């Protein structure tokens, strides 16, 4: 009975990077996910972006910067404690095959199974912009089900957004 | 015509949440965009500054780490410079403090053109957000409209007057947005 | 797709051109028209932008005092006025449009194909 709750901020936040970097057909955007995981429904909260690179004809290859992470997420720690590092995300739109390696390094980084969201940027399908995933052997990827859940102030922020 | 502070999507939901996080303590944060003929100040993003102030004041203000997530940003393609401030007052309204102006006096010698958003975010769970946008005004110091002499009359005497606010979104914001609902 | 460039072409420099960016108007709703630029191994630059009601204009500084965008919103087409072209004005550019008035290219929501300008470097008005 695992559950991701995924607050709207954190897709808004994938979508608004994966824009502004610019990022060209067939390429991805890469970050961070924060949240809650001590209980067994994962709470997303946040994110933040990652400089990020790959081969396009070499998926094999790719950089994501290491003391970036660790600055970042000491410089989060310090407007808010309970935010934790729990995983990453991407742009997509589905798994490629150096995921696994990724999800890999970033273990290092989180105290759970880290999480991988996989976040559809490109809005050309029906519902949720968004598929969770988290590595197990049964290494593979499980799908978990996912859902919107806004703290109040969010809430109304998105619903006043929309009027 | 009516200057006007433009938020975007991710730049309202993240002083909200920012503000909410906060209570009962007024915390702040730094507005980045840009400024746009006159009547024009565009918000995209916004930051959290710690909560190393006792308050909100100048000092509230951590050139270290202003810079080091500047830096950062910058890395992730947010460029844009900072345009002005915002803070919150959990449960006490949208104007300002006599330490809100002189907090602004100093935003302005960087840029004229600074704006100060205040944000209740207590008042806000009524179903409505309460955000306004504020300049100081001390340069200006026969058909006229009524309104808008009156407000530049209540100006002139807290030493300050609003702005109107709107909201941005993309195309693509929205389509999510109708999801996320 | 709902913008469509026209104009443009070779022009010797000191010369002069209208860009035209015509909106069918069948998907995106707008208040702002953009005119950017984009030259080979070069960053999309913001030109000019104009709002649809009102046609409060604002310009780039390298812009200034030759470009003129201009809207016949009655038959939902923007202008780029060129003057005084200098070869460094050479791109293919675009007209985007969306609801933000201002630079960034990822803030507007649809996009012309592109019309190519040519500002000869040789031959001058
Ligand atoms: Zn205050």
């Amino acid at each position: 009975h695992e559950k991701v709750t995924i607050a709207p901020l954190v897709l808004l936040s994938a979508l608004d990077h994966y824009e502004r970097t610019q990022t060209k057909e067939n390429k991805r955007c890469v970050g961070v996910i924060l949240g809650d995981a001590n209980s067994s429904t994962i709470r997303v909260t946040n994110s933040f972006a990652l400089p990020f690179e790959e081969d396009e004809k070499n998926s094999d290859v790719w950089f994501l910067d290491h003391n970036y992470i660790e600055n970042m997420n000491e410089m989060c720690k310090k407007i808010n404690a309970k935010e934790k590092l729990i995983g990453w995300y991407h742009s997509g739109p589905k798994l490629r095959a150096s995921d696994l390696k990724i999800n890999e390094l970033f273990k290092k980084y989180t105290q759970n199974n880290p999480l991988l969201l996989i976040v559809d940027v490109k809005q050309q399908g029906v519902g949720l912009p968004t598929d969770a995933y988290v590595a197990i052997e049964q290494k593979t990827f499980l799908h978990l089900p996912c859902t919107i859940e806004a703290e109040e102030a969010e809430e109304i922020g998105v619903e006043h957004l929309l009027r | 015509t009516k200057e006007t502070v433009y938020i975007s999507s991710i730049a309202l939901l993240k002083m909200l949440k920012h503000g909410r996080a906060g209570v009962p303590m007024e915390v702040m944060g730094l507005m980045l965009g840009e400024f746009v003929d006159d009547y024009t100040v565009n918000v995209v993003d916004v930051f959290a500054m710690p909560q190393s102030g006792t308050g909100v004041s100048v000092e509230a203000v951590d050139d270290v780490f202003q810079a080091k997530m500047m830096d950062m940003l910058k890395q992730t393609g947010r460029d844009q410079m900072v345009v002005g401030w915002y803070h919150s007052h959990p449960g006490f309204g949208c104007w300002l403090s006599s330490v809100d102006v002189n907090t602004q006096k100093s935003f302005e010698q960087l840029n004229s053109r600074a704006v100060a958003v205040v944000v209740d975010p207590i008042q806000s769970v009524k179903g409505k957000v309460v955000i306004d946008a504020f300049r100081l005004i001390d340069t200006g110091a026969g058909l006229l409209n009524k309104a808008n002499i009156q407000a530049l009359i209540h100006g002139l005497n807290r030493h300050y007057y609003s702005l109107n606010i709107d909201y941005h979104k993309t195309a693509k914001e929205t389509k999510m947005l109708m999801n996320l609902h | 797709v709902q913008l469509q460039e026209s104009g443009g072409g070779l022009v010797p420099a000191g010369g002069s051109l209208r860009l035209s960016c015509v909106d069918s108007g069948r998907t995106f709703s707008s208040t702002v028209m953009a005119w950017f630029r984009q030259a080979p191994g070069k960053e999309r630059e913001f030109v000019a932008t104009i709002r649809w009601s009102g046609g409060n204009t604002y310009y780039a500084d390298s812009v200034k005092g030759r470009f003129t965008i201009s809207r016949d919103n009655a038959r939902n087409t923007v202008y780029l006025q060129m003057n005084s072209l200098k070869p460094e004005d050479t791109a293919v550019y675009y007209c985007a449009g969306g609801t933000y008035y201002g630079t960034l290219s990822y803030k507007y929501d649809f996009w012309g194909r592109g019309t190519q300008v040519t500002v000869s470097s040789h031959h001058h008005h």
